[PDB]
RNA sequence: UGGAGAGUUUGAUCCUGGCUCAGGAUGAACGCUGGCGGCGUGCCUAAUACAUGCAAGUCGAGCGACGGCGGACGGGUGAGUAACACGUGGAUAACUACCUAUAAGACUGGGAUAACUUCGGGAAACCGGAGCUAAUACCGGCGAAAGUGAAUGUCACUUAUAGAUGGAUCCGCGCUGCAUUAGCUAGUUGGUAAGGUAACGGCUUACCAAGGCAACGAUGCAUAGCCGACCUGAGAGGGUGAUCGGCCACACUGGAACUGAGACACGGUCCAGACUCCUACGGGAGGCAGCAGUAGGGAAUCUUCCGCAAUGGGCGAAAGCCUGACGGAGCAACGCCGCGUGAGUGAUGAAGGUCUUCGGAUCGUAAAACUCUGUUAUUAGGGAAGAACAUAUGUGUAAGUAACUGUGCACAUCUUGACGGUACCUAAUCAGAAAGCCACGGCUAACUACGUGCCAGCAGCCGCGGUAAUACGUAGGUGGCAAGCGUUAUCCGGAAUUAUUGGGCGUAAAGCGCGCGUAGGCGGUUUUUUAAGUCUGAUGUGAAAGCCCACGGCUCAACCGUGGAGGGUCAUUGGAAACUGGAAA
């Protein structure tokens, strides 16, 4: 039973990505609201952070690395 | 016939049927093995001591055993040899092959491995009847 | 697998007077058993290829499985399946022993092979159905001179083939060429043999 | 990539090999890609080493992991 | 290279025509007998609940006192699915823990916490609390980045490359029975929209749009894993799907997920159902179609075996470690093969059986003796080539700075065999322990004398049985095969008895009661093209392994080894225009 210790990573690895993912998407869900206003204040310098979390489809690899371009392919 | 027609319908060949009906197929499943296939052999359980005759011109007497097989169905039989240590509801091995000039009997009760175990009275034709001689 | 029983029923009931189960005869007016000039003589139209199948099967002492397994060894030869079968029966190690005059029957030729007293090329061959390939010789072991039964064969010369070099007392031979017919046999056609197998 | 492999064949009390190469994902008995020639384990009435290095250099270019007792063939 | 027949309707024929036998097979059963050296295959019937054992770990040159790679490979099974499941050739809309080839850069700055002692509750599965801590763990700037250790070298991190490897996907063709089943789907067919996964996508949703499929078999039922191959056959074909390989699906039942490189995960996981069983009746545990063994329906299929030395696989830089993959043994004539139970010498028909004028024959040189032999074994032992290495250490390859490192490119030589006091082989009291089984009218190979005497029977058909009867039990005799002989159920040949190779319709089985007629099938003559069929050339491919065509060797042989032939009704790549076919007169 050496997959007992594999379970303890599995309830532990859910927390890191689902925090990163839910912060990836609400930074992006507010972004297309900010891209619906386009005042260059609530959209600038966090859209590349919305692309840094779409670059954290390579850092936070729970979203797959080759799947980095499934959302970020339109705004920038 | 014509090669045009042979394209439109092939030669659906002649079906044949088994000479001995009451064995060897997947029968009638009822959430258990309610009935099954016995390709060469089976068990039995007896129901009746049999005494009968041939019917064509012949006038002898024959001793069958009307049973119920291990798959709910009803067949006659025959004991080859001399001895009869059989009574009603005793286990009998089976093996196929009908008996001519008897009107409806079906198989042969194997005289070797059953309650039909061994038949004395025979000394030369032996392994057709299950009789031993450990000297030779 | 071996045929035993030296009674003349192999010669008299078949008919041929070969050197098999007893070279002599003593109950010459009769066949074996009550089968005789008294009783039934059962002949057939398929008994003319039966008795060219049964004529050889006791000669080497071989079973039924041996002939069919040797009938299609001649199929590897460029002749037909009935043409080189007698040649492969003439090339076995057993009938070359009796051809070298080192034993006194074809059956005594199978006794002195399996018991190690006759070898091939030094290496211990103990197979009566061993095929003598061309370019090989015949050997013995070091204990083959004390035995009276080889010296029995030194007393009497038995049989000379044409496909060998003939040494009846030196106990070593030479297979110079593949045989032909009427060297080992003398009486059998290659046409009544093959018809039994169809 | 691929790993250089000896397919064991042979009856009771008598092994025998054939030099093949495939990934470890493939098993020993089958799904083998190529064969650069046979290999002869027993040395009595039989050779002891057999290889053909023509199509062996085709697999050391794209990567190959010979087992450390197979490498004694190609060191000779 | 290779291809048989016989019997039976009549008082007697020729023909049509059925039924029946001889032969080959079985991961068969069962019937009698039993010597094995050696080789293989042993749940096919209730998908009947599964005790007890072992099958997934490894790393102490991470780092403390869990952080990594592996459990997606591997080993079991056929209930499902008539389908890109599989077979076979074409196509790009995109997918790698790995493996590697060069090159880049491998910086900067932080803070939360298991194990551990106290804390309380439960019988338990164990949990809520609090002080303690590193990490190569975690975070910030068509954009992230790691360091570690015996002699800086080494070894993983990280980005873009492209090669191998690995999966995915639509497409042409091959893919069972029925028409006493003719209609069929509705997000069904299509555009458009944005969302949606590695990508295309009715892929899932929204307004419009009137289509999909089909008598060339659409839809629906029952039966089924499928190929390479196995069986039989002159071949063409028929029937089969087991060990052995490739692909596929499934895990007591029915859904759904999570981590990671590419699982909807057999041994993990949350939930719901029918079952086993314990608890303090508050709750929790259990999934041997892994390796075997027991239980269960059965006429039917085995040891609860030590073990990693060889080949293969994870992890580590190495010793090594777990390996029911496997290297092998324990058991059944289960199949083929090879082999013995002996031969050389040995007339007076010796004792003696049923037949007989028993005036007599048969087995029968058989037996009784005489003579050699000891494959085999009733006596123990020296004792495999199968083991090449790895590790370094003997000094060699460059980074030799550094043969310590990845290698071990002098050897790899102080080293590695449960099985195995095996394979082999010598020497002994001994021819002494080691042979059946079915048949014997005709077929069909093999005959006699009585008992019973249309009876106990026997039977593949003709049938032999009303007072013996060559065709029933018995002894004698013979024939067959032989460590094996018969019987059964099943399949192919016999059966030219579904006939393309290879039949038939006046009376024998069979010509619609007959016209007009749609699709369809076939179409005279001429010349000229086209190459669609057809012809041949070229390439690539239809992988091992089997049958066959050959050979060192296991003392031959069964099996292994090397070569050889064996697939196309295919795609594509050139020549020819004779007929069948579109096109001009
Ligand atoms: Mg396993
Ligand atoms: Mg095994």
């Amino acid at each position: 039973k050496s997959a007992i210790k594999r379970v303890k990573t599995t309830e532990k690895a859910e927390a890191r990505n689902i925090s990163q993912k839910s912060a990836m998407r609400t930074a992006v869900k507010n972004a297309k609201t900010a891209v619906s206003n386009n005042a260059d204040n609530k959209n600038e310098l966090v859209s590349l952070a919305v692309k840094l979390v779409d670059k954290a489809a390579q850092s936070n690899l729970i979203h797959s690395n080759k799947a980095d371009r499934i959302k970020s392919q339109l705004m920038t | 016939p014509t090669i045009n027609q042979l394209v439109r319908k092939p030669r659906q060949s002649k079906i044949k049927k088994s000479d001995s009906p009451a064995l060897n197929k997947g029968f009638n499943s009822k959430k258990k093995k309610f009935t099954d296939l016995n390709s060469p052999q089976a068990r039995g359980v007896c129901t009746r001591v049999g005494t009968m005759t041939p019917k064509k011109p012949n006038s002898a007497l024959r001793k069958y055993a009307r049973v119920r097989l291990s798959n709910n169905i009803e067949i006659n039989a025959y004991i080859p040899g001399i001895g009869h240590n059989l009574q009603e509801h005793s286990v009998v091995l089976v093996r196929g092959g009908r008996v001519k000039d008897l009107p409806g009997v079906r198989y042969h009760i194997v005289r070797g491995a059953l309650d039909t175990s061994g038949v004395d009275g025979r000394r030369q034709g032996r392994s057709l009847y299950g009789t031993k001689k450990p000297k030779n | 697998a071996r045929f035993r029983g030296s009674n003349w029923k192999k010669s008299r009931r078949l008919g041929i007077s070969l050197s098999g189960t007893g070279k002599e005869l003593e109950k010459r007016p009769y066949a074996p058993g009550q089968h005789g000039p008294n009783q039934r003589k059962k002949l057939s139209e398929y008994g003319l290829q039966l008795r060219e199948k049964q004529k050889l099967r006791y000669l080497y002492g071989m079973t039924e499985r041996q002939f069919r397994n040797t009938f299609d060894i001649a199929g590897k030869k460029f002749g037909v399946h009935g043409e080189n079968f007698m040649i492969l029966l003439a090339s076995r190690l057993d009938a070359v022993v009796y051809s070298l005059g080192l034993a006194r029957t074809r059956r005594q030729a199978r006794q002195l092979v399996n018991h190690g007293h006759i070898l091939v090329d030094g290496k211990r061959v103990d197979i009566p159905s061993y095929s003598v390939k061309p370019g090989q010789t015949i050997s013995v072991r070091e204990k083959s001179q004390k035995l009276n039964i080889i010296v029995e064969s030194v007393e009497i010369n038995n049989f000379v083939p044409e496909y060998l070099n003939f040494d009846a007392d030196s106990l070593t031979g030479t297979f110079v060429r593949l045989p032909e017919r009427s060297e080992l046999p003398a009486e059998i056609n290659e046409q009544l043999i093959v018809e039994y197998y169809s | 990539a691929v790993k250089i492999r000896l397919t064991r064949l042979g009856s009771k009390r008598n092994p025998f090999y054939r030099i093949v190469v495939a990934d470890a994902r493939s098993p020993r008995d089958g799904r083998i890609i190529e064969q650069i020639g046979t290999y002869n384990p027993t040395s009595a009435n039989a050779p002891e080493i057999k290889v053909d290095e023509a199509l062996a250099l085709k697999w050391l270019n794209d990567g190959a992991k010979p087992t450390d007792t197979v490498h004694n063939i190609l060191s000779k």
